[PDB]
């Protein structure tokens, strides 16, 4: 089909005994210039001629109370519609760039052995590996700090947790706060030390780190990446220029959040080059003719046999071997032999493994995947500067310029651990928002990240929520929206099919430990 | 000029670095497309080569050698092919591709000549028309010129010093046994013509140098 | 492994139709867009059609356009060209590869669009600079494929035959020599062996040296 053109609207939005106002007919005349662009890319028919919701929504607000405005919300509904009807209809191929993050530490082969699994598959596609090459020692730091700040706590504990991880933040704040300080200065003094070179400084007078064997660190983990596909470095002159940097610097530096540094990461790397970013606990999706002969138990989840059908490939096949057979080795042998005879009527990797291919998608789009639990990034697809891309991009950096417009003073102030949350959450209840509601409580917790349970921060910031804020922005012809009021159901317009994925790996698997209730006052006892 | 140029041929010597242009027109055109090239060793098909768009947008065919790399040379436009460590084995075509106004468009291609062996002259011989070939009316003069490494040649006919072109098909330059080079030339004429000149010549030029032979009606 | 092997090219009159048709193993034949190429031999490339992963929407070539038709069967992992209104600049080698950025080539099949007919070769001998040497001329023939040996295919040191070249009239005509030791010549006879095959003849002819009053 189409949308409704001018005759249609005319139509619709009619009141007999009631001439056509002047921004009524701004909508009318838009709309008709709007079906007279099939000359004109998907982009600017997004909005050169297809906000129209722009002179609708003028219309609303000079005349309050006029008839046609019931009739006129409709149709600013048949808009959004037909923004889906562009997405699907109009697609480009996509870039054949495969991107990965590895930074603060060195890559440990397992996660080499998932990505080698891509480019075999997969080989006419470029694979990027991104690495800071200055900072490969903020994961050791990150570790030494935290251990020496146990032995602290312990120090003054003689006769329970809780009290522990209260009092243990403390003095890794402090501890941070004090690495904060020492960096801001030494890059004043010498700027051209490197974050590397600070920090082996910094460990070796402190902390007593044998620097001998910390240059060798550096050695053999630039030696590793560099010979496994690499194609990465702190290169990037256009993610230098751009506002997120120092936004990655932020997470990366004075936040040890190796993470939440990659999540700036990626968004901007799909935005500047093309392709598809993937966690590298990620595999390629499995042919779907697979395994149809082998009726999956009734008895039995669906996650179940999603994970022992990779284990089984690994198994009969061993592309990578210490690959558990954990949930392959329960079932009965008149089951692992319908397994390891469809395993030895394959001979390729290719013949078990989909390749991707000649993927295209939407100028408009980001493709995102999928889990229980919604939207989530371990998986993304996108075209070079597509709008989506502009939009997360922009959705990251106007929430993090509004943590640190409350942050940033408490940190100034140099007082303790509570006096500066106290301060930093005064500043967030000050300037805050009806909108932003749901969004500056889970601010709060921000200190806290990735030294406390339940602390839900990361998410919000740049990770799915941002994302979902930024589909809404698409959907909603607006920028900027704080609070997400999209159904599910609307959300899976993006999403990543299933069959260019494999998400059940042994790894993301692995990565689901809660850390709660669900621990009770464990984890204390390993401490020795 | 005509969207997207390359050159017609060069030559290096082995072990030599080398880089091929793939030019493109000014204007409605720049640095921001993809460069494909493609490998052509004479009498099969192309070979995938590389990909490169940007230091992050790049790509090597598999089995492709470490020793061929792709960039981009702005201010001029063009795309490059880095080949360092030149060998005889590269010796071929090479060419480029874009992505237009839809469409995908080629290069003229670059017959890159790897000099790998001593150089050597052509060997021309002249042959009359036989007295078979002249009892079926016909007159037909053959110029063979064969064992020269250096395969580009440029033969000429001449009728009693006078040059003449009017009736003249011939051949390219073509691998012998002996991995060096020989071509043929014909000259078709009529019994009438091949014994009313004096001589007939044949000339062809390699390197500067001018090798012509003649014979006569006897 | 990924190959492609093409088929359906030969020799049509100029105006007939032809049905190449390139088939593909190895990878997902969906998946990947694809396309035909000609080279004309001796030249360089040229692009010809394109198809959609799907087949949805195609690309012509400025030449081609309204003649040509590009159609792709999934089922069948095969790819079709059926080329209509033939004129004598489509005689080439049609190549299909692979992908929107594209990978991999095919073998390549040979059309060609000429008007005349076979037609036998006529033989005629080279007879006899420190060695000296001799050879056959054979000319006026159709279809190419003409295959020279020389003395039943008894000693192959020194022969090359030469590429053809296509005349004015249409046909072909190529040379084949072979240098033999000045000493040898006389009292040791040289033949060559013309084979054409697609005109069902064999011509075997003696080469002696010209004598001359």
């Amino acid at each position: 089909m189409s949308l409704v053109n001018r005759k249609q609207l005319e139509k619709m939005a009619n009141v007999r005994f009631r001439t056509q106002e002047d921004e009524y007919v701004a909508i009318l005349d838009a709309l008709e210039e709007y079906h007279n662009m099939s000359e004109n890319t998907v982009v600017e028919k997004y909005l050169k001629l297809k906000d129209i919701n722009s002179l609708t929504d003028i219309y609303i607000d000079t005349y309050k109370k006029s008839g046609r405005n019931k009739a006129l919300k409709k149709f600013k509904e048949y808009l959004v519609t037909e923004v889906l009807e562009l997405k699907n209809n109009n697609l480009t191929p996509v870039e054949k760039n495969l991107h990965f993050v590895w930074i603060g530490g060195q890559i440990n082969d397992t996660a080499i052995n998932y990505i080698n699994q891509w480019k075999d598959v997969n080989s006419d596609y470029n694979v990027n590996v991104f690495y800071d090459s200055n900072a490969f020692l903020i994961n050791t730091l990150k570790k030494t700090v935290v251990e020496s700040a146990i032995n602290d706590t312990l120090e003054s504990f003689r006769e329970d947790y809780n009290k522990f991880f209260r009092k243990r933040m403390e003095i890794i704040y402090d501890k941070q706060k004090n690495f904060i300080n020492y960096y801001k200065a030494q890059r004043e003094e010498n700027p051209e030390l490197i974050i590397d070179d600070i920090v082996k400084t910094y460990l070796s007078n402190e902390y007593s780190k044998e620097i001998d064997e910390l240059n060798t660190y550096i050695e053999e983990s630039l030696n590793k990446i560099t010979q496994n596909s690499g194609n990465d470095v702190r290169n990037f002159e256009e993610f230098k220029n751009g506002e997120s940097f120092n936004l990655y610097e932020q997470e990366l530096v004075e936040r040890w959040n190796l993470a939440a540094a990659s999540d700036i990461l990626r968004i901007s790397a799909l935005k500047e080059i093309g392709g598809m970013y993937l966690d590298v606990d990620m595999l390629p999706g499995i042919q779907p003719d697979l395994f149809e002969s082998i009726e999956k138990p009734s008895s039995v989840t669906v996650d179940f046999w999603e994970m022992t059908k990779l284990e089984a490939i690994m198994k009969y096949k061993e592309y990578i071997p210490e690959y558990t057979s954990e949930h392959f080795d329960m079932l009965d042998e008149e089951v692992q032999s319908s397994f390891e005879s469809v395993l030895a009527s394959k001979s390729d990797k290719s013949e078990i493994f989909s390749s991707l291919g000649d993927m295209e998608a939407s100028p408009l789009e980001v493709k995102i995947a999928f889990n229980s639990k919604g939207i989530i990034n371990q998986g993304l697809i996108s075209v070079k500067d597509s709008y989506c891309s502009n939009l997360i991009v922009k959705q990251i950096e106007n929430r993090y310029k509004i943590l640190n417009n409350s942050l940033n003073p408490a940190i100034s102030e140099d007082n303790d651990f509570n006096t500066t949350t106290n301060t930093f959450i005064d500043s967030i209840m000050a300037e805050a928002n009806a909108d932003n509601g749901r969004f500056m409580m889970e601010l709060g917790k921000y200190l806290r990240v990735g030294f406390f349970p339940d602390v839900k921060t990361t998410i919000n910031l740049s990770g799915p929520e941002a994302y979902a804020a930024a589909y809404q922005d698409l959907l909603m012809f607006k920028e900027g929206s704080m609070n997400i009021h999209l159904i599910e159901a609307d959300l899976r317009n993006f999403e990543i099919s299933k069959t260019n994925i494999s998400q059940s790996t042994e790894q993301e698997m692995a990565s689901l430990w809660s850390f709660d209730d669900a621990r009770a006052k464990a984890q204390f006892e390993e401490y020795k | 000029q005509a969207v997207l140029t390359q050159p017609s041929s060069l030559s290096a010597s082995p072990g030599a670095s080398v880089s091929l242009t793939c030019t493109l027109r000014s204007a409605i055109n720049v640095g921001t497309y993809r460069i494909y090239w493609y490998q052509q060793k004479p009498g099969s098909p192309p070979r995938y080569l590389l990909r490169y768009k940007s230091g992050l947008d790049k790509h090597q065919g598999s089995g492709v050698p470490s020793r061929f790399s792709g960039s981009k040379d702005d201010s001029a436009n063009a795309g490059i092919l880095f080949i360092s460590g030149l060998q005889s084995e590269d010796e071929a075509d090479y060419y480029c591709l874009i992505w237009h106004s839809s469409a995908v468009v080629f290069g003229g291609g670059t017959k890159l000549t790897v000099l790998g062996q001593p150089k050597a002259a052509p060997s021309v011989t002249l042959f009359p028309p036989s007295s078979e070939e002249l009892q079926a009316n016909k007159a037909t003069l053959v110029c063979l010129i064969s064992d020269f490494y250096p395969g580009a040649v440029t033969v000429a006919w001449k009728a009693d010093g006078s040059p003449v072109k009017a009736g003249v098909e011939t051949t390219k330059p073509s691998k012998q046994s002996n991995n060096k080079y020989a071509a043929s030339s014909y000259l078709s004429l009529t019994p009438e013509q091949w014994k009313s000149h004096r001589s007939y010549s044949c000339q062809v030029t390699h390197e500067g140098s001018t090798v012509e032979k003649t014979v006569a009606p006897t | 492994e990924v190959q492609l092997v093409e088929s359906g090219g030969g020799l049509v009159q100029p105006g007939g139709s032809l049905r190449l048709s390139c088939a593909a193993s190895g990878f997902t034949f969906r998946s990947y867009w694809m396309h035909w190429v000609r080279q004309v031999p001796g030249k360089g490339l040229v692009w010809v059609s394109c198809i959609n992963k799907e087949g949805s929407s195609t690309t012509y070539a400025d030449s081609v356009k309204g003649r040509f038709t590009i159609s792709r069967d999934n089922a069948k992992n095969t790819l079709y060209l059926e080329m209509n209104s033939l004129r004598a600049d489509d005689t080439a080698v049609y190549y299909c590869l692979r992908g929107y950025d594209v990978d991999y080539w095919g073998q390549g099949t040979l059309v060609t669009v000429s008007s005349a007919s076979t037609k036998g070769p006529s033989v005629f001998p080279l007879a006899p600079g420190g060695t000296a040497a001799l050879g056959c001329l054979v000319k006026d023939y159709f279809p190419e494929p003409v295959t020279v040996s020389w003395n039943s295919g008894a000693l192959t040191s020194g022969v090359h035959t030469f590429p053809a070249v296509l005349q004015s009239s249409g046909l072909y005509s190529l040379s084949s020599v072979v240098t033999v030791p000045s000493s040898s010549l006389g009292t040791q006879t040289y033949i060559c062996n013309v084979n054409h095959k697609p005109s069902n003849t064999k011509v075997d002819k003696k080469v002696e040296p010209k004598s001359c009053d």
